[PDB]
C-alpha cells in the first residue's frame, strides 16, 4: 500500500492530539471494570469523537 | 480388525452441579440466577442457570 496508507499514518500522528481530552477517558472507564471484576464479592467500548476536535484544525 | 469406539460400552452418563452457598462468600459467581434478558453476550459456550416457567412439553423419543 504506500498511497492508500500514507494519509492513514499522517492521520495516525494527527488524531492523537484529537484525544488529548479522551485518552484519560478511554482508560478511566476500564480500570475500575478491571478492578470490580477482580472483587465482585460492564460497559461497552464507547469512544465518542466529537466534531469539534476534528473540524477546528483538520480539513 | 476394528477396536470399539468408546461410546459403545458406557451404560452410564455424566452430570454437573454448581454452587450458590456461603462457599461463594467464603473466598473467590458462575451460578447467580440471571434472567433470559441479559444473556446474549459472552455467555455462549458456558454453564449458566436460569429460572423460568416450563411450557411446551413434548414426548420422549429414542435418539
Amino acid at each position: 500500500p504506500d498511497a492508500v496508507f500514507g494519509d492513514r499514518v499522517r492521520r495516525f500522528q494527527e488524531f492523537l492530539d484529537t484525544f488529548t481530552s479522551y485518552r484519560d477517558s478511554v482508560r478511566s472507564i476500564q480500570v475500575y471494570n478491571s478492578n470490580n471484576a477482580a472483587n465482585y464479592n460492564i460497559l461497552p467500548h464507547r469512544i465518542i469523537i466529537s466534531l469539534d476536535d476534528l473540524r477546528e484544525f483538520d480539513r | 480388525t476394528e477396536l470399539f469406539p468408546p461410546n459403545l460400552t458406557r451404560r452410564y452418563f455424566l452430570y454437573f452441579k454448581p454452587l450458590s452457598q456461603n462457599c461463594a462468600r467464603r473466598y473467590r459467581i458462575s451460578s447467580k440466577p440471571l434472567s433470559v434478558r441479559q444473556i446474549k453476550g459472552d455467555f455462549l459456550g458456558q454453564l449458566i442457570t436460569v429460572r423460568g416457567i416450563i411450557t411446551r412439553v413434548s414426548d420422549v423419543k429414542p435418539a
